[PDB]
RNA sequence: AGCACAGUCUUAACGAUGGAUGUCUUGGUUCCUACAGCGAUGAAGGCCGCAGCAAAAUGCGAUACGCAAUGAAAAUUGCAGUGACUGAAUCAUCAGAAUGCUGAAUGUAAACUACACCAAUUCCCUGGGAAUAGUGGUACUCCUACAGAAA
RNA sequence: UUUGUUUUGUAGCAAUAGUAAUUCGUAAUUAUCCGAAGUGGUAAGGACUAUCCUUGAAAAAAGGAGGGAACGGCUUUGUGCUUUGCUACUCUUAAUACUUGUAUG
RNA sequence: UUGUGUUGAAGCGAAAUACGUGAGUUUUCGUGGAACAUCUCCCUAGUGCAGAUCUUGGUGGAAGUAGCAACUAUUCAAAUGAGAACUUUGAAGACUGAAGUGGAGAAGGGUUUCUUGUCAACUGUGAUUGAACAAGAGUUAGCCGCUCCUAAGGGAUAGCUGAAAAGUGUUUAAAGGGGUCCCCGUCUCAAAAGGGAAACAGGUUGAUAUUCCUGUGCCAAUAGUAUUAUGAGUUAGAUGGUAACAUAUAUAUAAAUGAACUCCUUUACAUAGGCUUUACACUCGGGGUGCGUUUUCUUUGCACUUUACCU
RNA sequence: ACGGACCAAGGAGUCUAGCAAAUGUGCAAGUGUAUAUGAUUCUUUAAACAUUUUACGCAUAAUUAAUG
RNA sequence: UAAAGCUAAAUAUAUGUAGGAGACCGAUAGCAAACAAGUACCGUGAGGGAAAGAUGAAAUAGUACUCAGGAAUGAGCAAU
RNA sequence: GAUGUUAGGAGGGCAAAUCCGCCGAAUUUAAGCAUAUAAUUAAGCGGAAGAAAAGAAAAUAACUAUGAUUCCUUUAGUAACGGCGAGUGAACAAGGACCAGCUCAAACGGUUAAUCCUUCGUUUGGUGCAAACCUUUCGACGGAAUUGUCGUU
């Protein structure tokens, strides 16, 4: 009718099924079944798949600021004793 | 402006109080900033590193303290003691590590490898 | 080919029971001492209608014997039986419409 | 776990922001005796009136918060008629 | 909506702050920029 | 002051449009070499913030485009402003301090800044003196030791 | 301490507010805001009648009842109980003071 | 190997009494402004385009053409402005016709809202307009909602399967509460139209209003002790009516003993039909007030004449 | 009959393994020094240089299912 | 000499990080990305995924002044 | 066995190029196709390290014999497998890199668990400015353990 296959139908386009995924941060979380669709967020895993390298690299890590590690880096090769500061003048 | 250095040397009362009553002065910039005063607006920055330099010193006289209560009592908190790696936190002791049974500890003190030469 | 209608009956989807509106499964008391050596006497509080069957259930009250108070029971009505009515139960129950005897 | 830096909850400073100079506030100040605070966002209703009491020395009849689109939350504060609002605010701006 | 949840709405907020044009002072030394009516956030 | 018909097509000169060509290159690519785990001591990832004027990117975390310390060491600047004549301005290093909400996320939940229970809690002086509704803890499985109940 | 007869009040809210007017420096004064009815449009309620091989949610929360566990106060003997001497006491709302972590939303 | 370049390289446009048969080579002028060649011999390859409905980019004739056609309809004068058919004001003619381009909301949007500027682009004609651009500002709740409850149902725990991933959800659960030994008992989420503690009127801004102001209320909560005060009851819990039942009016009907254990009620429910009551709506007549018609007629036509929640 | 409105730039028998033929080169009943080692080589050099007088491939002999 | 167990080296590394190179590509090439690139943007979602480098030695030389225009702009005897 | 917000601890997630287990196709080739091939591959699940895994003969040979594992050259496109079609396909010896061997069980020890852990103390000296760290052996306590720790081979 006028709510036909197309134009009509694309009228009663409201009321989204995904929302925010508090732990993606994107909008894929499935609002009825609560779950991500991007990383299965209720699951403990990540929803990896290696059938896509492009959703693998756009995700992995280092895309992130990386606010721990990048740290942790260089102390490998300064092997400071934790505690120790340097002698003062 | 202070350096961290002059108050190294204070009490945490007064130290808690030149961070009091700067805090307060910085309230007092930020005030007049929003109202249309905007002469002072730019020593809102130079309040701020002093608001921070005095928090270290705090903090840092806090933590040595705190760790001179811990000292030695083998049962420090888990922030007191060491942050290595968890994996080398978990690691063997190097003493644990070359632990060797009476057999072979005397195997090896009875022949060791010993440097010679040829003619 | 693709699955038949009878088959996707069985996944139980759409095909579940209608039962929002039920009032109970129809079920006679539990084995009991005094049903087996003596009769019980329950009185026919109600009688309603169950939307799924056609048979009128009969709501029945018990005493408890093994503490104060009542148990409700939901018993499928029998032609004549009616609401104040007292039935019996158990082995000594008279033989009357409504009791509930051994065959 | 023991902490040893000083605790870092918002107090006073840091709980209030500074007093709002719009039209409107202005104009509240001496119609309804009311006064104007821009807060940060984790404060409420009796945060906000300590803060107030222990910041100036006046004195709260009710506050009314609404969560801006800035990222701050806007507090309207009704001074009770012990104290009026003008001369509190002339004393801090 | 009228209606909105806390987090939904500080992220309006957000989206309205990142509207912004560049200052002119910087650029005496934007391109992701939108339109309320031609690119929906979706989010 | 005057004269060319118009259109269509061709040629040349000069220009418009366009961005080829050439020349550039703080980028890529490949190989070689060396090291190599991060996380309940809360990771990676995601949000939210942070500058005097500040959107993005970069950096950082309520001490928030940076603190302290160490080496260098006079600039830093769009304006404003800040700096010695060197813990000060700016780089570099980075060991100390600090590191919001989340997230395995772990008190219960979640399109909620919703709701529990247990300790009240934190700070200052060398037993007091203050301020705080704030702060910690509480997942599941398992190991070692312990406890009092069970046959 | 009862029954008949008047006045008052839009029953309090309430006119101080609104509305429509007339004036006055440009913010104030003044007057009105009351006598009756009809139609049945909408909504709700009530008391009913009828229909079903269709009988048309639950819980939070709240209330009523059945039952009859416990029993004054001041002092005292003895190992909560028996006891001696005296009687003005128990609940309920509100307010105030102190303690309690800061004792409304 | 041996050369060319700021006394201008590569490239590019036009060319040449030029050479070759030809791919080409070499020169001139102009432009260009920083590199270029090696034919001495050889090495190497992502090495030669007219096409592939080839790929990417750019541009044509079509062509100032098709077209700018639903929604009956505009006109006069003035203001602003560089500029007005489509900005504003006044007058007129009309439309929408309470099943409305009128008021409120939901989903969805997210600042489009308001004020002040403003016109590069957009607003398929214009444009001084604007939902465009710029700078500021704007959303106030114990009573409106969420939050609480449970539904269709979702997730999870115990198990039990499965390599796990996952599948099911009490299928051998020793699984929180209560009084004071016992009783009850998986958790959690799922309704902004279901259930549900409690608010009305007047006013106020440029933009918010059952949220602000004024006034008047209502709901829930209010720990322990001690004082007062209010009421009852008693020398261990009141009283009327035959009855249906009623009674505490203190600022305020607050108190009419009551455990364990139980049994009910409310919450709490379909549809159709007419009858009836009330409120709101509409309408008629009278009184008052203001306005309008008034060549003629008209004791006239129109407007106002109001009263919330709570007690 | 199909593709081609126009222009620029890009655009398609290549790389590796293995065999043969052809031709050039070295040595010749021998040929190839494999992996690896050494050595005042270590920008180039990841290449060049070297190999204490039955390693291995192919060839030097064929034929047979095969003992041979 | 099975049905028990440990064990370095020689070995591999389309990952991350840090170095060094090349008969490699030279902005339609080379990674998708020389740049604010897994960005803008598209899809309910899983996912899809660009375009975009060059003034000059020096803007611490980025166009002053005049005329004409409402302005954009244009012109100059003016100007780097 | 339970139960414990008893004391002290561990696991969970990310990341994968190399590595270790499981699970597991089809496109394709055969000029069709079904065994075969693709391939013990891709996808899927799980688990580690700077390497992992393998590893110290219940091995090979048949010789004048070798001597854990791994890897390189080769054996060798060979033996063999296969609608004996398409296709697939090792091992031993040989030359090298590297080179490393060991311990439980079982045996033996009872004029004596000779073992181990927890907690609380003592000092033996040292590098650090500090923070911290390395060595140290005398205990005492509470346990575990004879349903078996430790010593010998």
């Amino acid at each position: 009718g006028k709510a036909g296959k197309g134009t009509g139908s694309f009228g009663k386009r409201n009321g989204k099924t995904h929302f925010l995924c508090l732990r993606c941060g994107k909008r894929s979380y499935h609002l009825q079944k609560k779950k991500c669709a991007s990383c299965g967020y209720p699951s403990a895993k990540k929803r990896r798949f290696n059938w896509s390298v492009k959703a693998k690299r756009r995700n992995t890590t280092g895309t992130g600021r990386c606010r721990y590690i990048k740290t942790l880096r260089r102390k490998l090769k300064n092997k400071f004793t934790e505690g120790s500061t340097p002698k003062p003048k | 402006n202070v350096k961290a250095y002059e108050l190294r040397t204070l009490k945490k009362k007064e130290l808690l109080d030149k961070l009091d009553e700067l805090k307060k002065e910085l309230s007092g910039l930020r005030i007049s900033k929003a109202l249309g005063n905007s002469a002072k607006n730019s020593k809102i920055h130079g309040v701020r590193k002093n608001v921070a330099r005095v928090l270290t010193v705090y903090n840092q006289k806090r933590k040595m303290e705190l760790r001179q209560l811990y000292k030695n009592k083998k049962f420090k908190p888990y922030n007191l003691r060491k942050k290595l790696t968890k994996n080398k936190r978990l690691q063997l002791s190097p003493k644990q590590k070359a632990a060797m049974t009476l057999r072979q500890k005397k195997k090896v003190q009875n022949f060791p490898q010993r440097k010679y030469l040829v003619v | 080919g693709r699955v038949i209608r009878g088959q996707r009956k069985g996944r139980g989807s759409i095909f579940k029971s209608h039962n929002h509106h039920r009032k109970g499964a129809a079920k006679l008391r539990h084995l009991d001492y005094c049903e087996k050596k003596g009769y019980i006497k329950g009185l026919v509080k109600d009688i309603i209608h169950d939307p799924g069957r056609g048979a009128p259930l009969a709501k029945v009250i018990f005493k408890r014997t093994e503490k104060y108070g009542k148990k409700e029971e939901l018993i499928i009505a029998s032609e004549g039986m009616f609401t104040g009515q007292y039935i019996s139960c158990g082995t000594k129950a008279p033989l009357s419409v409504g009791n509930i005897l051994p065959i | 776990i023991v902490k040893s830096c000083h605790s870092k909850t918002l107090d006073k400073y840091g709980l209030i922001k500074y007093p709002l100079t719009s039209e409107k506030a202005m104009k509240k100040i001496e119609e309804i005796n009311t006064l104007v605070f821009m807060c940060d966002k984790r404060a409420n209703k009796k945060n906000i009136k300590k803060s107030v009491k222990n910041l100036f020395g006046i004195e709260c009849d009710k506050v009314n918060v609404l969560n801006t689109l800035n990222g701050d939350k806007k507090a309207y504060v009704r001074l009770s008629g012990e104290h009026d609002a003008l001369e509190v605010a002339n004393k801090i701006g | 909506g009228s209606i909105k949840r806390f987090r939904l709405k500080q992220r309006l907020g957000k989206c309205r702050r990142q509207n912004r044009p560049v200052p002119h002072w910087y650029r005496l030394k934007n391109t992701k920029r939108r339109h309320w009516r031609r690119t929906k956030l979706g989010l």
